[PDB]
């Protein structure tokens, strides 16, 4: 297999290289085209020596970087797609391979309406003379508020997240649709958060305790709105569903160049010091008040019959 | 479509050698890896699929390693060539025996086999480009390094640079090398003919990054006296052009000290090289296999970490990696093939494959190489090193600088061991 | 305490008409902003003339004819009790001058500069800490800095080409550093003895670097002096045609004089066929009938007539001729 | 003749009492380089003041005492003439010029209080000059005790309250946090001191360089990366701008913030202060007396797009960089006075601690 | 005091009435007739719209020592609506009204008014196997109130605890 292998490194080192672009859409889309064509390139006598091959594929690229996980779940949907299709011929060869690129092709179809159905989703919570808080942006969230800016009025604060910045890029994306944004350094969130009333995040991977690894600054303004009893709302869709557990792994905060940190032009301080930042936070599932997925809203521990039913459980050997 | 590239690996740095002596240089690890493998990765980096490897000694040493490599293999993407040539004995000596053989196409880049990076050149590689084919194609070299402090530990007083650069064109109004110097002169055929406002810096560091294309190789023909970039460099200022590339973003240098390589194995630990990072074990093994924890340390395969031996900051282990209890070590490296006593206390030290030590060996600031031994209470002081089977028995409390290898008339033993002869 | 500012009576009056007497133009520019405290030392006959000039008040302090220019400082010293602004002679006054003395008040060194539009002057890339500096002659030795004054700021701009403005925004502990050490004269290179790096007042030295232009010193410096800084007041003619110019009280103003980038000074009958002039004309002139001009400085007591002829060559005083054909070289005129 | 000074851009309907106003603008465009009203050693130490060097309140405490110095060492009051009233009516003048160069941090106006208690104290049939000296001599005895009595009690409280084995994060800046830090390290105490930051500002590398220098370890960071370093610290010191009735810290940016995400996971909060840093009146939280500095200063170098560039032509959009700010009392637990170890709530006793009752 | 505020600001004052019988419709009516736009609702609604309300005052009428207040009914349940919002609490009460007593050391200090105005008199049946009973004054801790307000000025929840001693010699609790 020639182009499997060229694929694969290819997928493997942009994933040692880093962000940029976006996020997992990108990132996703990417994946399923590795799953639709590793099922296109090779024969099989059974489905086990297939396990076998998109097992060892998925550990490589899981080994690659664990800090975003969306590869990892995509291979788990995959691998309940494979599931019930080898159930239901003894429930040994002709009909699989056809049904996996049908059913990868309507999950397709799923992913790429789900800012549409969160747009949907949208005009039911908010309201006029309001205000509301962000850190850090996926499209997702802009999505959110300048569809729910389409049609009605509210005055949006925004503290960014900054080991390095990137709420700026949100901030002025929606500072041209008409949105009247505050952006806000990322400290004084106390000093108003009892004057806001709503505030929404959206991260970037949500995990099997139903709890959630964010960007940057996300745990301390969450504990913060606990503190005001103000309604915190995760607005991260059914795709980032991952079957990972914090402390079972190893450092799921995992670490950049503190250049990020640290200007270089300081002199003869930094040789002593061993500074340190990580890219996410930790948030318990305690907290948040409301997931915002593509069906509907659903609870903050709606989340074992999700697995149970959405995955193939037996397989968390990933 | 231009990617092309050349690596080098020679240098003849005799102030703090004979380490180079059968481990040589371009075998010499940070923690069980290839120094020349991160010049590699870099080169993945760069973007570009072909480079040219230069052996300086002991070619077989790389004929085993790039056997077992990545690039070994033919599946890979970044081929790797080689040079097979044990006649030559400087810097420029193999760049024009490349360029008389004549298999270098254009704009490529040349790099020593020591330096670890993580700058994507393609933001500055075609923007050379750039001023090469729109303005004249005399812009010959770009020489790329990073914006760093007034006085950095990793920049040593042996490779200590100042350069005058223009306002805005970025180009070298002058360049020096000033080691053994405390005072700074300046030439004077770059200053009226420059009435655009000048740029002199103090803080940068000179590397061996360069990237160019074979007008250069033609202009060492021209000099058969030039050995090395610096007279390349210095032939640019006596009158066909060079700009440099500061950046504000990432951590590109080299050694062939020891000293700045400590500087630059701190740098590896406290991680200023991310995305380059050593736990994503990027050469292919399981004999790397470590994770992360708190405080950036790093755990390897079968452990085995004693009852009470706290181990706090910045610190990795291999394989094979038996430590007893009760120990402490900070910001260093353990590497594998180790076996540790009880207090055996370790700072800013380095072992490598193979090696042993005793119980209460009291040691500070080392640099040790392959399947030594070391007894009890050996009190071991700062700036010193031990190499390739040192055999050192008790209450040796030994001085500050004591090269100890198999050498007679340079190093401070003899084929026995180093006590006494 | 700050109000002390005075211009050099030398340069390193009675010759160097821009428009006026130079050392008018700094005094009202001066006197623009407050100082009604201020003194105009003089050095010599020119001392008590001063009836056209509106004073809130003035200090006309002699001295004597033939010194350098720290021979004012030592002179002065028992009339001063404050910051020095001291101007001179050869400078132009056409910029801002506030945030040069609150610079002098912000970053809190005892001096500052006005370095606005063979001479090499190290700034730092902040742009207000001056370093050293190296000029045209003194500086054949190559150029040389130190080590620590250059490891302790780790990048530099040199400021090339620029003049000098001898400006001084001085406190008083050098100018009786100035009264122990008596030998150093020439205040325009005292300044190579700065010491920012090594103590009778830890220690900081500044500058400060609208871009308009400065005059060249040596006799004569009009090319600044053609200057349309923001003619005014006088009795007119309405009969020239002509504009980008000063009208003439008391004088003859009428019809066929033209004045591009000139004047009219007092009692100056130009009513005739007068010419532009792309240069100065001065009091008491009478220049028509084809009287034309090019880089000629026409003086006090001005005289060119029936069908004058002047290219590119200055005029002085005590001239009186009519077919006296200035050559494009400035000959003696 | 008046002088008066203007807003800068965009401006939040919230803070009609406090505005906005831009670094970058003279204060002489509308008085000249003297000026028969305002002194100049004022108007030096002001502009020293306005401009953002003078950044401690202890440092800005005696710059402008000095300042005032300065103004009473030589002021000639005319005679026919009385002292007291004529000195407060030309020195609360240029106290508005001080309030309008940059707004107030009340511990200056509880010196300009305390120059008031001075002023009408010593009469006027007294003859003038050595009242002079001697008011010089109270104004400067009474800030050397205060500031440096104050941080050698502080200090002396501070030699037993750091165990050993321990850590600590400081946050914040001024001379006693780094006086307390090192005065607490130099006498055999083993502890690093990890050193937290926010931004625009990035202020406390002063602390973390005075550290460094004083040699103990270190590592740094920024409070939206707080929720990592709770799981390590044992103990959190916090410096404090100002101290509001009801013990609310009036303080450095992310102070609260900080406070919050300490006893979220239960590590002690302990905040220092000192005697004059006390106001009158009193808040409930941020939206009254809280100042914002520059607005364009938020800014990253990556790549060749500033985020904020292109701030001026938008007019729907609006920014916020609070910097002094807040806190709940029964968060704070209790402050290091000069008095000793003593609670939050407990704070407003020193009201009538000055009769003797 | 919204006399004074009102006159120079404008805000949006929202009131639950404390009625066992109301007289906060006489507040209503009284301070509407200088038009500050106010709203009234009934006293069962208030836990949800403090979501968005952002500070609350109470007009109380007696203030004990210990910090805690005796003020109107109804004042309870709002200040634990307000307690699990986090705004802040401030109490207008003047230094005059404090009391140096104490909750349980006085044996039931609420007082019970007729249940006349909560069953009301047209019952028919029903009465006579059902207690019920009003208070007018309530109890709530200490612990929730922030900021008083008084002649001198404001105070601390605690700081009551120095005005009662240095505004009633401390063993005059026995009247």
């Amino acid at each position: 297999g020639s182009e499997l292998s060229e694929r694969i490194e290819s997928f493997v080192e942009t994933l040692k290289r880093g962000g940029g672009p976006r996020s997992s859409e990108e990132m996703a889309r990417e994946t399923l085209g590795l799953l639709r064509q590793i099922i296109t390139d090779h024969r099989w006598s059974n489905a086990g020596e297939l396990m076998e091959l998109i097992r060892r594929e998925g550990r490589r690229m899981t080994a690659a970087q664990p800090s975003e996980t969306t590869v990892g779940n995509m291979v788990r949907r995959v691998l309940k797609i494979i599931r019930e299709e080898y159930g239901r011929l003894h429930g040994h060869y002709a009909q699989l391979q056809s049904n996996i690129i049908e059913a990868i092709n309507e999950l397709l179809v799923e992913l790429e309406g789900t800012m549409e159905n969160i747009a949907a989703q949208a005009l039911e919570h908010i309201h006029s003379n309001e205000v509301i808080m962000t850190i850090g942006f996926s499209r997702t969230v802009e999505a959110f508020l300048k569809e729910a800016a389409r049609k009605r009025k509210f005055h949006v604060i925004v503290a960014e997240c900054a080991p390095f910045c990137q709420g700026h890029e949100m901030a002025v994306n929606l500072s041209k649709a008409g949105i009247e944004t505050t952006v806000m350094t990322d400290a004084a969130i106390f000093a108003v958060m009892s004057r806001v009333n709503k505030v929404i995040i959206g991260t970037k991977t949500i995990l099997a305790n139903g709890a959630l690894r964010a960007v940057t600054g996300t745990h301390t303004l969450a504990l913060a709105a606990k503190h005001h009893s103000t309604p915190l709302i995760v607005c991260a869709p059914m795709f980032k569903l991952s079957p990972q557990f914090p402390n079972e792994e190893d450092s799921f905060h995992k670490f950049v160049a503190p250049e990020e940190v640290l200007p270089f032009t300081e002199g003869d301080i930094l040789e002593k010091v061993s500074v340190h930042c990580p890219v996410f936070d930790y948030v318990p599932p305690e907290l948040i008040t409301l997931f915002i997925s593509n069906i509907g809203g659903n609870a903050p521990s709606y989340i074992y019959r999700l697995m149970s039913e959405l995955y193939h459980p037996d397989d968390h050997v990933l | 479509p231009p990617l092309q590239a050349v690596l080098v690996a020679d240098s003849f740095d005799r102030r703090f050698f004979p380490i180079s002596k059968d481990q040589p240089r371009v075998l010499l690890p940070l923690a069980n890896v290839a120094l020349i493998d991160y010049t590699l990765e870099f080169l993945t980096a760069t973007g570009v699929q072909e480079t040219f490897v230069f052996c300086c000694w002991k070619a077989a040493q790389i004929k085993e390693h790039l056997l077992k490599s990545k690039w070994c293999r033919p599946t890979s993407l970044n081929v790797v060539r080689i040079i097979t040539s044990e006649l030559y004995r400087s810097l420029g000596d193999v760049l024009r025996d490349v360029d008389a053989k004549a298999l270098v196409r254009s704009d490529f880049l040349l790099v020593y086999g020591d330096v670890i990076s993580n700058i994507n050149i393609t933001r500055a590689l075609e923007e050379h480009r750039l001023r090469r084919k729109l303005e004249k194609n005399v812009s010959v070299m770009t020489m790329i390094f990073k914006e760093s402090s007034p006085s950095h530990p990793t920049r040593c007083h042996e490779d200590n640079v100042v350069v005058a650069v223009d306002s805005t064109t970025n180009r070298v109004l002058h360049f020096q090398k000033t080691q053994g110097l405390r005072r700074f002169a300046f030439p004077l055929s770059l200053f009226q003919g420059s009435s655009d406002g000048v740029e002199v810096r103090y803080d940068l560091l000179d590397c061996h990054i360069s990237i160019c294309s074979p007008q250069v190789a033609q202009l060492f023909t021209d000099n058969f006296d030039y050995q090395t970039r610096d007279d390349f460099v210095r032939g640019l200022l006596v009158n066909n052009q060079i700009h440099m590339h500061v950046t504000a973003k990432e951590y590109g240098a080299r050694v062939s000290n020891l000293h700045m390589y400590s500087a630059v194995c701190a740098d590896v630990i406290r991680r200023w090289v991310y995305p380059l990072t050593p736990e994503a074990n990027f050469t292919d093994s399981t004999t790397q296999s470590c994770t992360h924890s708190r405080h950036n340390i790093y755990r390897g395969p079968e452990v085995s970490l004693g009852h009470g031996s706290i181990l706090e900051e910045n610190v990795l282990l291999g394989s094979g990696t038996v430590i007893g209890s009760n120990c402490f070590i900070t910001n260093s490296v353990i590497g594998p093939g180790c076996h540790i006593g009880d207090n055996v206390v370790l700072d800013q030290t380095y072992l490598w494959q193979g090696v042993r030590v005793a119980a209460g060996a009291q040691i500070h600031q080392s640099l040790l190489c392959d399947n030594a031994e070391v007894k009890e209470r050996v009190t071991l002081k700062p700036r010193s090193v031990l190499t390739s089977q040192v055999v050192v028995g008790p209450n040796i409390t030994l001085p500050e600088g004591s090269v100890i290898s198999l050498h007679p008339p340079d190093a401070e033993e003899d084929e026995d061991d180093g006590e006494f002869s | 305490m700050e109000f002390q500012a005075v211009v050099m009576a030398v340069g390193g009056p009675l010759l160097p008409v821009g428009n006026k007497p130079l050392i008018w133009y700094p005094l009202n520019l001066l006197e623009r902003v407050g100082f009604e405290e201020v003194i105009v030392v003089t050095t010599k006959a020119l001392c008590a003339e001063f009836k056209m000039k509106m004073k809130p008040d003035i200090v006309c302090i002699p001295d004597d004819a033939d010194m350098g220019t720290a021979d004012s400082l030592r002179y002065i010293y028992p009339k001063l009790k404050t910051d020095v602004l001291v101007l001179s002679c050869d400078l132009i006054t056409d910029v801002a001058l506030h945030e040069v003395v609150d610079l002098f008040r912000a970053y809190d060194a005892s001096l500052a500069m006005l370095m606005r539009k063979r001479d090499f002057i190290g700034v730092d890339s902040t742009g207000k800490r001056l370093l050293f500096m190296a000029n045209e002659a003194d500086l054949d030795e190559e150029l040389v800095i130190k080590g620590s004054i250059l490891q302790k700021h780790p990048r530099i701009r040199f400021h090339t080409g620029l003049v000098d403005a001898h400006l001084y925004c001085l406190k008083k502990y050098i100018v009786d550093f100035l009264m122990e050490n008596g030998s150093i004269t020439s205040i325009r290179s005292e300044l190579i003895p700065y010491l920012v790096r090594k103590s009778s007042q830890s220690l900081d030295i500044y500058s400060f670097i609208t871009l308009n232009l400065a005059p060249y010193d040596a006799c004569w410096n009009a090319c600044r002096g053609d200057r349309w800084e923001d003619s005014s007041a006088q009795i007119v003619s309405k009969h020239l045609v002509g504009v980008d110019s000063l009208i003439g009280p008391e004088t003859q103003i009428g019809e066929k004089s033209s004045i591009k980038r000139s004047v009219i000074g007092s009692s100056c009958l130009i009513k005739d066929r007068v010419t532009i002039t792309n240069c100065l004309l001065m009091n008491s002139v009478t220049v028509e009938e084809g009287s034309n001009i090019q880089g000629s400085v026409i003086c006090n007591n001005a005289v060119i007539e029936k069908g004058a002829d002047i290219k590119d060559c200055l005029i002085g005083s005590g001239q009186r001729i009519e077919a006296k054909a200035k050559r494009v070289n400035e000959v003696i005129v | 003749q008046v002088p008066t000074r203007k807003d800068y851009g965009s401006k939040v309907s919230l803070f009609s009492h406090l505005p906005q106003y831009s670094r970058q603008n003279s204060l002489t465009q509308f008085m000249s380089i003297p000026s028969s009203v305002i002194h100049p050693a004022m108007v030096r130490l002001g502009l020293q003041y306005s401009q953002g060097l003078v950044s401690g309140s202890n440092a800005r405490c005696i710059a402008l005492l000095r300042a005032l110095q300065q103004v009473i060492q030589d002021y000639t009051t005319p005679p026919n003439e009385e002292l007291s009233r004529d000195l407060v009516n030309k020195l609360k003048p240029y106290m508005s010029f001080l309030t309008q160069c940059r707004p107030l941090s009340a511990s200056m106006h509880n010196a300009i209080k305390f120059l008031n208690k001075e002023i009408t104290s010593v009469g006027s049939s007294k003859r003038e000059e050595e009242a002079k000296s001697e008011l010089r001599a109270a104004i400067d005895r009474y800030v050397q005790e205060k500031i440096v009595l104050a941080a050698q009690a502080i200090s002396r409280f501070a030699y037993q309250k750091i165990s050993n084995g321990d850590v600590i994060l400081v946050y914040g800046c001024s001379s006693l946090v780094s006086r307390i830090l090192q005065e607490a390290w130099t006498e055999g105490r083993r502890f690093r001191v990890v050193v937290v930051d926010s931004r625009p500002w990035l202020e406390g590398r002063h602390t973390l360089r005075s550290l460094v220098h004083a040699g103990v370890p270190a590592s740094y960071l920024l409070i939206p990366a707080a929720s990592y370093v709770l799981p390590e610290v044992s103990k959190v010191l916090l410096g404090a701008h100002a101290l509001l009735a009801n013990g609310s810290v009036m303080s450095r940016v992310g102070t609260a913030q900080l406070a919050l995400v300490a006893r979220a996971h239960n590590v002690p909060v302990l905040v220092c202060c000192e005697t004059y840093k006390f106001c009158e009146r009193v808040q409930t939280d941020a939206f009254v007396s809280n100042e914002l500095d520059d607005p364009d200063d938020l800014q990253c170098k990556r790549g060749e797009h500033v985020a904020l560039a292109n701030w001026q032509n938008h007019a729907s959009l609006r920014l916020l960089n609070l910097v002094y700010d807040v806190t709940p009392p029964e968060l704070v637990d209790l402050v290091i006075t000069e008095l000793g170890m003593i609670p939050c709530s407990s704070v407003p006793v020193v009201l009538r601690v000055k009769s003797s009752d």
